């Protein structure tokens, strides 16, 4: 349930990558063509038309653009996660083989050692341990 | 009336729901009145279906399950799940028993042949895997696929091992011997689904167009039909508009019931080589179907989170 929150997670973390990189792409094609835009209407120079037309296209570059930083932050912020989340991912394998090591010494410290001492019960751990 | 009519009705007998994910795959019990279903969010959900009551929640796989495969004892369950892991439950118990690694993809599938020693397993990594069941060690492998191996079943005999792949091929191998009996190449688009023919439909094939035959279902819409010890396309069933998601004999041998993604349950005889019932089953893509051997009774699995269950008449 540990890993079941993990796997999750991590699959969102790329697609909000993805999410990102669907947008950086768009935002350079709208870019290039707001200014193929802007050359056009110097060529004119419907020219009121066009004013408006590449208004409506900077405001939605903007509307982008603030998409994209906001979530630039969400993808600077989230990663932090990222870096010890799939570390966490790998490490997995390595505490699933050791469950019956540790559940062994558990067991044992809590089902027998309970009337002895401090120096007594350090000892029984160690020789099973 | 006989099992050998048998075609659901709408509306559905019932409507199980409490799933959190898309349904992939759907099977019944082989002598008990359960029916166990997989689903995205890797509960393993066990139902009745006679009353629509829920049973139990399985949870071992830490990542979405695909297939799950009984025994036919019904004491053995074979889960794959996209965490690299396959397991292997106990039913009477309703506790894991081992968990099996060595896949470095998404096990796409899972099977126990009818000897009741081993399991296939087919991922996306291009190879299909032999497991030994109770020693817990992968044996063999199937090699040569070079696509996404999308769902494996053996033979009812348990000698004829058949896999569909991404690569508009279906395989079928012998068991050990490990070559590719018949690598039929005539579908257009990804397979994604066969069904192993029974016994009875062994004549109802073969006056249609001996044995073995096998079912086929791709994304191209339509469902071919294969006769293995010659190996090419004997008939095929266009009338699907999406992709065939999954394709299924009837338990008697002359229907076949088939789910396709343009919300279609439809039925089909090869006789007529038509559809002559489609059923509006969910309200989104339709992933899995089964029909009952003994029992009247068609249930599907699909991404509407919803499971429903239709009697046959």
């Amino acid at each position: 349930e540990q890993q079941m929150h993990l796997n999750v997670g991590l699959r969102k973390i790329k697609e909000t990558v993805d999410q990102v990189e669907e947008l950086r792409r768009d935002l350079r094609i709208k870019s290039q063509e707001l200014e193929v835009k802007n050359a056009a209407a110097n060529d004119k120079l419907e020219y009121a038309v066009l004013i408006s037309e590449a208004q409506a296209i900077k405001a939605d570059l903007a509307a982008v653009e603030a998409k994209v930083n906001r979530s630039t932050a969400l993808l600077k912020s989230l990663s932090a996660e990222r870096e010890r989340w799939e570390k966490t991912s790998e490490t997995f394998k390595n505490q699933m083989s050791t469950i019956a090591g540790d559940c062994l010494l558990s067991a044992a410290f809590i089902a027998y050692a309970g009337y002895f001492d401090q120096q007594m019960r350090q000892n029984l751990f160690t020789t099973w341990s | 009336r006989d099992p050998k009519e048998w075609i659901p009705r709408p509306p559905e007998k019932y409507a199980l729901s409490g799933h959190r994910s898309p349904v992939t795959r759907v099977i019944f019990h082989p002598v008990f009145s359960v029916m166990v279903s997989a689903s995205e969010d890797a509960t393993i959900k066990v139902w009745d279906y006679e009353t629509g009551d829920f049973e139990r929640t399985l949870k071992g796989h830490t990542d979405s399950v695909q297939d799950i495969s009984f025994d036919h004892s019904g004491k053995l369950l074979a889960s794959c799940s996209a965490d690299m892991t396959i397991k292997l439950w106990d039913f009477q118990g309703f506790e894991c028993i081992r968990t099996m690694h060595g896949h470095d993809h998404n096990v796409s599938s899972v099977a126990i042949m009818p000897n009741g020693d081993h399991i296939v397993s087919a991922s996306r990594d291009k190879t299909i895997k032999m497991w030994e069941v109770q020693t817990g060690y992968c044996v063999k492998t199937f090699t040569g696929h070079r696509e996404w191996v999308r769902m494996v079943r053996p033979n009812q005999d348990g000698t004829l091992i058949a896999s569909c792949s991404n690569d508009q091929t279906v395989r079928v191998w012998v068991v050990a011997t490990k070559e590719c009996k018949a690598e039929l190449r005539e579908h257009e688009h990804v397979v994604e689904c066969i069904s192993w023919a029974p016994e009875s439909s062994y004549s109802s094939i073969s006056e249609a167009t001996p044995g073995p035959f096998l079912l086929s279902g791709s994304r191209d819409k339509t469902i071919k039909m294969w006769d293995v010890s010659t190996g090419m396309c004997l008939m095929t069933l266009v009338g699907h508009d999406n992709w065939v998601r999954g394709v299924l004999f009837h338990s008697g041998g002359k229907f076949i019931l088939s789910c396709a993604d343009d919300k279609t349950l439809r039925v089909w005889d090869y006789k007529n080589k038509r559809c002559m019932k489609t059923l509006n089953a969910h309200e989104h893509f339709v992933t899995s179907l089964d029909f009952h051997k003994t029992a009247p009774y068609v249930v599907t699995g699909s991404v509407d989170q919803t499971v429903k269950v239709w009697e046959c008449r």
